[PDB]
RNA sequence: UUUUUUUACUUAUUCAAUGAAGCGGGGCUGGACUUGCGUCCAACUUCUGGAGUUAAGG
């Protein structure tokens, strides 16, 4: 169960289409 | 050759050197609240003491058994939509032509669900096997089905998956299923399931079904628990 | 014994064969031939 | 079915399952915000008998007031 | 099994800090005591009002 590297401790919320 | 102008810049990365390479700080990273909100309740969940109708359901079925009673549920799988469609379309080709409806239609053979119909099979004593999902929301729904089949004789395995019931019985969820009766020729492989359930999973949670469960500890608490317990051997 | 509400969606299917809204069963080599 | 034992169940209210289930969703729907959307009622049965329905067009708001 | 006392744990709850950046447990290296190898304690920048960023390399 590997995770995504997070270099940065700031969640973004994900682009989505529009 | 290896061209002369090439050479080696080491970066030292010590206190008040340079500046830091990015690393990994996932462990670190403020989440947003529903993520920490899910993983703060199971937290919470594995710190409190577990009341035994409850930590039960921790014990389920293990791998090998799981997939032996899902090759039994495949076979009994119910009719999808376009299936039964067809069906309908043939039996009413036969009923244009006036044959009779018990001539051209058989007595089908299919997997029990939906929670109501499985309880009540269960009161009738018409059910073989019970599957109860791991993880209804609300767990009240479920709680009294292993009391309900140690009541009525029924055997009984707690499984990983609503999801995956559901997706035998053509759904996205069911929290229960329910095998009453088979084809003449499953009936040996159910009843070797029957005793495989009963032997693999009954006689091994009869003694761990009454115990209540939780008081797990975190990471640094433990560790800080066995330090003490070293310290005091030492002592 | 059979379904009566099986026996009733029997019907309807039988009735609108016969008024010629649903077209009748066709097996699946025929499916085959017509694809 | 299920929605019987669910009733008896919901009336023994100071038993140790039903006052463990209490503490955590109490801990849970604090965390949440005042009035917030319940996906599902957690109460299917006193939902039911009051009237609402698995059908498009019910919904279920969970809401917390000073008492 | 229950009634009082204090006395440990953290998950309820309270307080504080940050851009939630290096917490905890091991491993490596060095120093000490110890026992004849377990602890604790340290890794890294101090003459200068400069510069330090887009990785060098294996």
């Amino acid at each position: 169960k590997k995770t995504k590297v997070r270099k940065s401790t700031t969640f973004h919320r994900p682009k989505t289409l529009v | 050759p290896k061209n002369p102008l090439l050479e080696k810049r080491p970066r030292n990365f010590g206190i008040g050197q340079d500046i830091q390479p990015k690393r990994n700080l996932s462990r670190m990273v403020k989440w947003p609240e529903y993520i920490r909100l899910q993983r703060q309740k199971k937290i919470l969940r594995m710190r409190l003491k577990v009341p035994p109708a409850i930590a039960q359901f921790q014990y389920t079925l293990d791998k090998n058994l799981a997939a032996q009673a899902f090759k039994l549920l495949n076979k009994y799988r119910p009719e999808t939509k376009q299936e039964k469609k067809e069906r309908l379309l043939r039996e009413a080709t036969a009923i244009k032509e006036g044959k009779k409806k018990e001539d051209v239609s058989k007595k089908p053979y299919t997997v029990k669900y939906g929670l109501n119909h499985v309880v009540g099979l269960i009161e009738n004593k018409k059910a073989s096997l019970v599957l109860i999902a791991n993880d209804v929301d609300p767990i009240e729904l479920v709680v009294f089905l292993p009391a309900l089949c140690r009541k009525m004789g029924i055997p009984y395995a707690i499984i990983k998956g609503k999801a995956r019931l559901g997706t035998l019985v053509h759904k996205k969820t069911a929290a229960v299923v329910a095998i009453t009766e088979v084809r003449s020729e499953d009936k040996n492989e159910l009843a070797k399931l029957i005793s495989a359930v009963k032997e693999g999973y009954l006689e091994k949670v009869e003694d761990t079904r009454k115990r209540w469960g939780g008081g797990i500890m975190g990471f640094k608490a433990q560790k800080r628990e066995e330090k003490r317990k070293k310290s005091l051997e030492t002592a | 014994i059979p379904s009566k509400n099986e026996a009733k969606q029997i019907m309807k299917l039988v009735r609108a064969i016969r008024e010629g809204r649903i077209l009748p069963y066709k097996p699946p080599e025929e499916r085959e031939r017509e694809e | 079915g299920a929605l019987k034992y669910l009733e008896e169940l919901s009336k023994k209210k100071q038993s140790d399952v039903v006052r463990f289930l209490l503490r955590v969703r109490c801990w849970e729907y604090r965390q949440l915000n005042v009035i917030h959307r319940a996906s599902r009622p957690s109460r299917p049965d006193k939902a039911r008998r009051l009237g609402y329905k698995a059908k498009q067009g019910y919904v279920i708001y969970r809401v917390r007031v000073r008492r």
